[PDB]
């Protein structure tokens, strides 16, 4: 039974340097090894087959080397466009893929813009209130978002989701959603969203009062 | 597990065997 | 240029059978010495190959799925199909169709080039629910400089996915559609936001077009600033 391992699981790389990536087999696979590129939401793309052979239409900055148990894919002069997950696949007996490596880009720190949205009146008909706070176009990915209602802090009633690293400017966006019930959304009046982050010298608080 | 499992195939079509000798032992002309 | 397009149900009840079809265009499947196959990727797991079929009717099987796979080719409509029996939640995945180059000559070929874009299958004991779409209204509190943020919130749907566009595809710059989150209710919820010049707030119309295919739900929600009183 052949086992494909890749390292490192994830890799942050300055725009321009050379990312070198590794695939490993338990038993030997000679040179029966291919590499795929998979940008998120797009289709996988064959980069290298033969373990040294670029497929037609692939830039020369991608190259494969190695044999038997150790292969290395390397991306010289990394572009921001190149952000994606790279899978190796051995074909010594039949198709087996490695777990993959996520290639992230580095860039200068960028503070988020913070916006806040009160719940739709259409949604309040239904019995629930969703307050949304949005951090737009920041770096790096780590960001603390705390909610506060009437200067009361909350817990367990919020959820976040972060976008894929933007393939153009290498930033992230995040949305936090505080979900309450129509009743308690009315028993309190100030909704605030506090943001702490590496691009900010001090935390920042977007808030709005109900009904302006 | 390596060196070409042809058991995984239901049969092997002689068309993809080239000059490989072991492939031409199990292949089937269509 | 060669292109592959999957089509098949977003939702399949457990203990049943899942069927998908790939429609290849820009090249003919017959006659051709290429195998045609299906690869799947469960959420947060690696890629697993399933089966491939050659114009000749030869079938290349991933042994760990053989007993459950039926794969066929309709050479005339340029279509190969996959049927996977007795599905469980282990079968929830994005299923890709691909061209499978098999060769046993001097330099082996056993890889997949090119690939389709995937289709999400979900194996759920439940029933489809369409989303409710709510506006994320612009305010003084959603502006920074001369730019403003507005969006709509796609809630309580099942299963994935929804597609969101803005102004029927006309607006695609500044758009951020977030990954759905799972709510405690068991359903998904998402939110699509766009940043636009705030000078155009009362003059450009911003509509978000939500399409939840697994329930034939389509919704268009105009996003205006919330009555500010």
């Amino acid at each position: 039974e052949i086992v494909m391992t890749q390292s490192p699981a994830t890799l942050s790389v300055s725009p321009g340097e050379r990312a070198t990536l590794s695939c490993r087999a338990s038993q030997s696979v000679n040179s029966n090894l291919a590499w795929y590129q998979h940008k998120p939401g797009q289709a996988p793309r064959l980069l290298i087959y033969g373990a040294s052979t670029r497929a037609t239409g692939i830039p020369a900055r991608f190259s494969g080397s190695g044999s038997g148990t150790d292969f290395t894919l390397t991306i010289s002069s990394l572009q921001s466009e190149d952000f994606a997950v790279y899978y190796c696949q051995q074909y010594n007996n039949w198709p087996l893929f490695g777990p993959g490596t996520k290639v992230d880009l580095k860039r200068t720190v960028a503070a988020p813009s913070v916006f806040i949205f009160p719940p739709s009146d259409e949604q309040l008909k239904s019995g629930t209130a969703s307050v949304v706070c949005l951090l737009n176009n920041f770096y790096p990915r780590e960001a603390k978002v705390q909610w506060k209602v009437d200067n009361a802090l909350q817990s367990g009633n919020s959820q976040e989701s972060v976008t894929e690293q933007d393939s153009k400017d290498s930033t992230y966006s995040l949305s936090s959603t505080l979900t309450l019930s129509k009743a308690d959304y009315e028993k309190h009046k100030v909704y605030a969203c506090e943001v702490t982050h590496q691009g900010l010298s001090s935390p920042v608080t977007k808030s709005f009062n109900r009904g302006e | 597990n390596n060196d070409f499992h042809f058991e995984v195939f239901n049969f092997v079509p002689c068309s993809i065997c080239q000059n490989n000798p072991t492939c031409w032992a199990i292949c089937k002309r269509i | 240029q060669l292109q592959l397009q999957e089509s098949g149900p977003g939702l399949v009840k457990p203990s049943e059978t899942l069927s998908l079809t790939c429609t290849v265009s820009g090249g003919s499947i017959s006659s051709s010495n290429y195998y045609w196959g299906w690869i799947r990727q469960p959420p947060g797991k690696g890629l697993e190959w399933i089966a491939s079929i050659h114009d000749s009717g030869s079938i290349y099987y991933n042994p760990s799925l053989r007993s459950r796979v039926t794969i066929s080719v309709d050479t005339s409509k340029n279509q190969f199909s996959l049927k996977l029996s007795s599905v469980t939640a282990a079968d929830t995945a994005v299923y890709y169709c691909a061209r499978h180059l098999v060769w046993f000559g001097e330099l082996r070929n056993n890889w997949f080039d090119p690939w389709g874009q995937g289709t999400l299958v979900t194996v759920a004991s439940a029933s489809t629910k369409g989303p409710s779409v709510f506006p994320l209204a612009p305010s003084s509190k959603s502006t920074s400089g001369g730019t403003a943020a507005l969006g709509c919130l796609v809630k309580d749907y099942f299963p994935e996915p929804v597609t969101v566009s803005w102004n029927s595809g006309a607006l695609t710059s500044g758009v951020h559609t977030f990954p759905a989150v799972l709510q405690s209710s068991g359903l998904y919820s998402l939110s699509s936001v766009v940043t636009v010049p705030s000078s155009s707030l009362g003059t450009q119309t911003y509509i978000c077009n939500v399409n939840h295919k697994p329930s034939n739900t389509k919704v268009d929600k105009k996003v205006e600033p919330k009555s500010c009183d």
